[PDB]
């Protein structure tokens, strides 16, 4: 019990739940919403765009994994799905160049589109409100200036490097007034996409649609989304004198610092100790330190690919876990 | 065991490799130079055009599909482009000039009902030679060809009846997957007799069956392709690319991969490539000093969570980057299936050869294994009914 | 074999059947034959099925048992210091089946401070899961190592390790599962006893119930190998240098 | 149970004589055709 | 009852090609060789 | 050349599933099975 | 409504709804392990696990088994009504701290 | 060939950093280790994507069929 | 149209059929077919 | 007409400098040492005897 | 040197001994109906079971 995962030099201990009635005779911690609503707290650390950092307290490690798997898979987004080629005489072959276009992020958010229905025949499948079309036409020619030889092939040739910003959004009908205030752009518009030499052109258009992340990893909105737990170091005997500086170079440089008054070690700013278990090797700190990791303090860290704010997907992950367990509260059980 | 397989690992060939027309040329899309180099590979300039790329191996057992040196990789890394090969295959024809002064012709796209292309001619072009840039499927003539019917008759020195004598003999794309036409050229040989050399193209993705290696001699069939969210993750979110089981290192005694992972992880965190040579190389005690400054364990053995259940793993997992070169011998061109096909002429049995439309040999080592069971009705069925049946009517007296 | 149609491009087969074919999954290939009468379709099963050939007719030993990763999965369960509570046993007990077999939970070992089971009460349920299953066996077998007790007073059970294995009425009373009691070679295995007394159907029902567990289990527990547990401890380096 | 891929499952056929026990299945299977999986590749009547 | 059941089942049944099963169990992978 | 039921004159060698049978598109009665290749 | 969803295996159930075994389509571990935590806090359930049978196809089997007090088909309908109320505490508490920031 | 637009193991984008990492080497001669930490690649699964990227696109292009 | 091109001269040749197999502007005897204009339809995965 | 192996001093690839050899669209990193008789490219192997 | 000669030995021994089956009088004998031995072993019981 006491919800502390026990780090030692070859194992970890009691990693499982033990939070259920029928574990001891005094069958406590039954389910109760008001007994849950008091202890659950959230502490938001440094928050900006394209990164979030926030804590979730006193939830069991079963449901903290449920929010990780939904941000990667279930929360939908947009990316390319069909690439139509005009004349391409570049050295990069077609369905490689059509594959690097699919993974490019887009700054348009979902909820602007509907789910495509592929049951229909393939000419009204792409309607006017579930698909935006974007294209590019670019040709490399010779630049007529006078440098000398062997210089940068950014001025011997004009536009000999194509970038992600070359995807000119080509708005179809019925949406020239809807996407007017916020046009779509690649979320990182400096991505190198191909290379050209004079006489070689690239001309295509793509039909980017609404897709689910767990189908293909074009569609995933996060860069990556995982979590940690809070580390915890206990000091049994006072380390004093010469040893406490030897005790200090076996850690990341922030986590423990010397008391400047009396030469004794204590814990500085925590949450920075990655578990290098370096104090286990030295057989003089075999009794002075009993370090661990608490089992109800999840250090989340989500990131975005550029489509939307990082505090939006974590709102949208918990919103669709409820609907995932609401859709089968309301359907009959067939025998 | 590695020298016999280093000559099979796909990769890059030369700088002129999109110019040449060879019989069968394997390519990899995005190769990478290895992390633990050698002095030998920089004296032949191997890393100037390498073969294979270095995954992030987390050696552990997982879901039981990695038992007999099979291995487990994730679906999200393949879609980002982990090991997408490409296969090119020449085929050629020769337009032959005969004794009676008759050539060959490449007429094509016979029509029906307001449309020129048949199903078989959607990618054949106007001039007879199939069109560069669009795909072919099964069927779908891509070099049309006609050969005359007076192929060996004596030249009649006149001009009476020569207006329609060309019977067809096209070239049909077989194969179980649609492939694209890369480039088709036409030229002439040393003696003036024209050549045609079209070169197809398909790329594919590594589904299970596709044989990977380790550069130290540990073969492995890809066993399962699980999703990203079921793979484990460390504190930072690094999902491993490939999981191999722990149960090779006692029997195979490969301490190289256990060192290659330490000398590789410490090179990433320091930004410098490291040397593994013979009878020397980068030492171990000076390589854990880098690996403890950056914050990780002194033996590279990090700790990580699980993606199915959420909580920590009761042990520690040996984690790091290992160079996994991809080999040949994929299953896209080894699946065979013969139901009832061609038969040879002198023996009236199925035809030996996968290219000769197969049928497999129930030998003499496998005939004795059947009779040891005592089974006496499928032995008659597997050796004359489904193979070699024939109805003989024989006379009774003077019986032959 | 029987068949099952699956949508990939390779021949999947079970782990335990690779021991007769001595296959190794390192790129090798095998061929299949399908008979096409009605009297050779019936004769291939009842004479050449894999239920009737768990035994090799050379010596009589069992040849189809746990391969080299099902042993070390079902050893970390039956390690003497492995204790489970109710919610973890239940999850562990529901992977050996697919939510079809009905279990009934035996009373736990450690009882007063908390409720704890052991890693043998969860392994004595994959033999007899409830009262309606008829499997009840008795077996006394010596493990692979078996460090001996004080050799005159204390019997074979009281070894220093867990050692000699005792099962009475399909409950494990001592010993571990270390390829002397599950695997090949030895005539006195677990899977030999259910094969011998209850037909081969009850043997095959209790053999693939280990494989569905040991696939799913130890990928969430953890097991790896590396430098830190192959290097000498610096006393084996000091002692070897002079010896 | 060996597991078999479906690209080889619709090449390897099996002869199956019609009977009153299996007649209502084999009418539903011949109409699937040789492209969806539970279908047939050939047919031989008693007259043919 | 069970010690006379297993002995009664272990008798060699007629028809078993004990020649073919015999030939495959023997053949398998100062001084004398 | 000529079928026994429809008496068509056009046959189509089907190689879609490695059988290489010979059959017409009128009715679908195979004209020759088990081809004999010139080895 | 739909009926290719939660579905009681009649082959593996008791004569009343004390022990029952279900088969849920389209849903992997993300529900199958969340639902295990919120069900086992009922003081009536003794046995609730799940199992994915095969990773080629996509369907989950959830197992539920209790004492004689309430039926198991009434235990999980209470159980997944109680995961619905578990997300309302999380969504509310998280959103009132963002506005604060 | 050219740098992969995303990382293989985690998923973040590396297409706008290949020209940057080189421009941090031509001017301001700098260590390979301290370059792509300033650039924004923290963990050790993205740093292999630019350390070990052989760039064969500059040598394939000199064989162009247009003289 | 945009017919056959040359190897290193890279001059677009529309040769009348059954006449010659060389190119103009250069004596080289290797003629590459140039890419079509027709649309081709790919996926992006 | 004697056949001559590549990178010998009688063939045109002897001491080129990635500009003559780029004109001939041949690889700089190729080993050389093998005939290109009528298509296929073959190599005489170093035999040995007693 | 062993693998190609062991299958040369498992076949030489096979051909001379391939047809010996227990007749219905518990008597293993050859294909020409001549006694090899009157019981298989001293007691005529299955060596595998
Ligand atoms: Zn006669
Ligand atoms: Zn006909
Ligand atoms: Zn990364
Ligand atoms: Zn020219």
């Amino acid at each position: 019990m006491s919800n502390i995962v026990g780090i030692e030099y070859n194992r970890v201990t009691n990693t499982t739940s033990t939070d259920f009635p029928g574990f001891s005779k005094d069958a406590e911690n039954e389910w109760n919403v008001e007994k849950f609503k008091k202890d659950f707290e959230v502490n938001i650390s440094s928050l900006d765009a394209r990164e979030a950092n926030f804590d979730l307290i006193n939830i069991d490690t079963s449901i903290a994994n449920a929010f990780r798997r939904i941000m990667i898979s279930e929360v939908p987004s947009v990316a390319a799905e069909y690439v139509y080629f005009f004349n391409n005489t570049s050295v990069i072959q077609d369905e490689v160049l059509a594959h690097r276009i699919g993974l490019v992020p887009l700054k348009v958010d979902p909820d602007m589109l509907t789910w495509v229905d592929s049951n229909l025949p393939d000419d009204e499948k792409f309607t006017d409100e579930n698909t935006i079309v974007l294209s590019l036409n670019v040709k490399c020619t010779r630049n007529p200036d006078a440098p000398k030889g062997s210089t940068d092939p950014k001025e011997l040739y004009n536009n000999a490097h194509v970038y992600a910003r070359d995807l000119k959004f080509e708005p179809q009908g019925r949406q020239s007034t809807t996407f007017a205030d916020c046009p779509v752009v690649p979320a990182d518009p400096d991505i190198l996409l191909a290379k050209l030499r004079p006489g070689q052109e690239i001309s295509l258009k793509a039909h980017c649609i609404l897709g689910i992340g767990g189908d293909h990893a074009k569609f995933s909105p996060v860069s990556t989304a995982s979590y940690r737990l809070l580390p915890q170091i206990n000091i049994l005997q006072p380390i004093k004198g010469e040893s406490a500086r030897r005790f200090q170079k076996c850690f990341p440089p922030g986590v423990i610092g010397i008391d400047e008054g009396s030469d004794e070690a204590y814990v500085k700013d925590a949450r920075k100790d990655t578990v290098s278990r370096e104090v286990l090797r030295y057989e003089e700190f075999a009794d002075k330190v009993k370090l661990g990791r608490v089992r109800n303090h999840f250090i989340f860290n989500v990131e975005s690919a550029g489509a939307m704010t990082p505090e939006e997907i974590f709102f949208k992950s918990v919103r669709i876990l409820k609907n995932k367990a609401e859709y089968l509260k309301n359907c009959p059980i067939t025998q | 065991y590695q020298c016999a397989m280093g000559k099979q690992a796909i990769g890059a060939i030369a700088y002129n490799q999109f110019k040449r027309i060879d019989t069968l040329l394997y390519l990899m899309t995005y190769p990478q130079q290895p992390m633990v180099k050698t002095k030998t590979i920089e004296l032949i300039d191997y890393d100037k055009l390498p073969a294979g790329q270095n995954a992030t191996v987390a050696v552990m057992s997982y879901s039981g599909y990695d038992i007999e040196d099979a291995l487990v990789l994730n679906k999200s890394s393949i879609d980002r482009g982990f090991g997408r090969c490409e296969t090119r295959r020449k085929t050629t024809t020769v337009l032959k000039r005969y004794a009676n002064h008759t050539q060959d012709i490449i007429g094509g796209m016979r029509v029906d009902e307001n449309g020129d292309p048949i199903w078989q001619h959607q990618s054949l072009g106007p001039d007879g030679l199939g069109e560069v840039g669009m795909k072919v499927q099964s069927g779908q003539i891509y070099i049309n060809k006609s050969v005359p019917t007076n192929s060996a008759d004596a030249p009649n020195p006149n001009n009476v009846n020569v207006q329609t004598q060309y019977r067809e003999a096209p070239v049909i794309y077989r194969g179980p997957e649609p492939s694209h036409i890369d480039q088709v050229m036409m030229s002439v040989s040393d003696n003036d007799q024209a050549l045609i050399k079209v070169l197809l193209r398909q790329n594919r993705r590594p589904e299970l069956g596709d044989k990977f290696s380790s550069r130290h001699g540990q073969k492995g069939v890809c066993g399962i392709i699980v999703k990203q969210e079921d793979m484990p993750f460390n504190d930072q979110g690094i999902v491993p690319d490939i999981i191999m089981n722990p149960h090779g290192f006692p029997s195979r005694m490969t301490v190289g991969k256990m060192i290659e992972l330490i000398s590789g992880k410490a090179g990433v965190l320091n930004g410098t490539l490291e040397y593994g040579t013979c009878f020397g190389g980068s030492k171990l005690e000076d390589m854990s000093k880098i690996l403890v400054d950056q914050g990780f364990n002194y033996s590279g053995k990090d700790m990580l969570y699980s993606g199915i259940t959420g909580e920590c793993l009761q042990a520690y997992i040996f984690f790091g980057p290992i160079y996994y070169q991809k080999l040949k011998h994929m299953v896209l061109d080894k699946m065979h299936a013969r139901a009832r096909g061609p038969r040879a002429v002198l023996t009236r049995q199925p035809t030996e050869g996968r290219s000769r439309d197969g049928g497999l040999r129930l030998g003499e080592m496998e005939r004795d294994c059947v009779i040891a069971y005592g089974a006496s009705q499928l032995l008659l069925e597997r050796l004359m009914i489904s193979s070699d049946a024939f109805e003989v009517d024989v006379c009774d007296k003077c019986g032959l | 074999h029987y068949a099952k149609i699956r949508p990939w491009r390779t021949f999947r087969l079970n782990e335990c059947v690779c021991t007769p074919y001595n296959a190794d999954f390192d790129g090798d290939e095998m061929n299949l034959h399908v008979p096409q009468t009605e009297e050779a379709r019936a004769e291939a099963i009842n004479l050449m099925g894999v239920k009737n050939n768990l035994l090799t007719p050379k010596s009589g030993e069992p040849i189809i048992a746990a391969t080299q990763d099902f042993i070390t999965g079902s050893y970390l369960i039956s390690h003497k210091d492995s204790f489970y509570d109710r919610a973890t046993l239940t999850q562990l007990l529901s992977m050996m089946s697919d939510g079809i077999e009905h279990f009934d939970i035996p009373p736990p070992a450690i009882m007063k401070p908390y409720y704890l089971w052991t890693g043998k009460q969860v392994f004595s349920l994959l033999i007899k899961p409830n009262h309606n299953s008829p499997v009840v066996i008795n077996l006394d077998a010596k493990n692979k190592v078996f460090v001996p007790p004080k050799s005159k007073s204390l019997p074979n059970e009281m070894s220093q390790n867990d050692g000699f294995v005792i099962i009475r009425g399909s409950q494990i009373l001592s010993g571990v599962m270390d390829k002397s009691v599950l695997g090949d070679g030895k005539k006195h295995s677990v899977f030999y006893t259910i094969l011998r007394d209850y037909g081969p159907q009850e043997a095959a029902n209790a053999m693939n119930r280990m494989a569905k567990l040991c696939a799913r289990f130890l990928g969430n527990r953890g097991f790896s190998i590396g430098i830190n547990d192959v290097t000498p401890a610096d006393d084996l380096k000091q002692k070897k240098e002079e010896l | 149970e060996v597991a078999v891929p479906d690209r080889v499952a619709k090449v390897l056929t099996y002869p199956e004589k019609v009977t009153r026990y299996n007649r209502h299945k084999l009418q539903e299977l011949i109409v699937n055709g040789p492209n969806v999986h539970p279908g047939a590749n050939y047919l031989l009547k008693r007259n043919e | 009852e069970i010690a006379l059941f297993k002995y009664r089942k272990a008798r060699l049944e007629p028809g078993t090609a004990i020649g073919a099963i015999g030939a495959q169990s023997i053949g398998e992978p100062m001084n004398v060789t | 050349p000529v079928c026994k039921n429809c008496h068509g004159t056009e046959f189509e060698r089907d190689l879609s599933n490695a059988n290489n049978d010979l059959v017409c598109k009128a009715c679908g009665v195979v004209s020759e099975d088990n081809p004999i290749v010139s080895e | 409504p739909d009926r290719e969803k939660i579905k009681l295996l009649t082959q593996a159930t008791s004569e009343d709804g004390t022990s029952a075994s279900f088969q849920i389509v389209e849903e992997d571990h993300t529900l199958g392990n969340a639902l295990r935590y919120v069900i086992m806090k009922n003081p009536d359930v003794e046995f609730c696990g799940y199992s994915i049978p095969h990773p080629s196809e996509n369907l989950l089997n959830i197992r539920i088994q209790t004492y004689g007090e309430t039926t198991a088909v009434d235990a999980l309908q209470k159980g997944l009504k109680d995961l619905m109320d578990l997300c309302d505490v999380v969504e509310s508490k998280f959103t009132e701290k963002i506005k604060s920031m | 060939m050219i740098v992969p637009v995303r990382c293989f193991s985690c998923g973040k984008v590396v297409g706008d950093k290949w020209e940057s990492y080189l421009n941090l080497l031509q001017e301001d001669e700098l260590d390979e280790g301290t370059a792509l930490s300033r650039l924004g690649l923290k963990r050790y699964c993205c740093r292999r994507m630019i350390l070990t990227h052989v760039d064969l696109i500059e040598k394939f292009l000199r064989y162009n069929p247009l003289e | 149209t945009l017919k056959y091109i040359c190897a290193e001269c890279s001059s677009k040749l529309s040769l009348s059929r059954t006449d010659a197999v060389r190119c103009k502007d250069c004596g080289h005897r290797i003629l590459l077919k140039a890419r079509t204009k027709r649309l081709v339809q790919f996926e992006a995965r | 007409r004697m056949p001559i192996m590549l990178r010998s001093n009688k063939c045109i690839l002897y001491d080129a400098d990635e500009s003559k050899m780029a004109k001939l669209n041949e690889c700089p990193l190729d080993p050389g040492g093998y005939f290109i008789v009528n298509g296929t490219e073959k190599v005489i192997l170093v035999q040995e005897q007693l | 040197v062993k693998t190609a000669e062991t299958g040369y030995m498992s076949r030489r021994l096979m051909k001379s001994l391939e047809d010996l089956s227990c007749q219905y009088d518990n008597t293993v004998r050859t294909s020409a109906n001549g006694i090899v031995q009157f019981t298989y072993g001293g007691d005529g019981l299955d060596p595998l079971e």
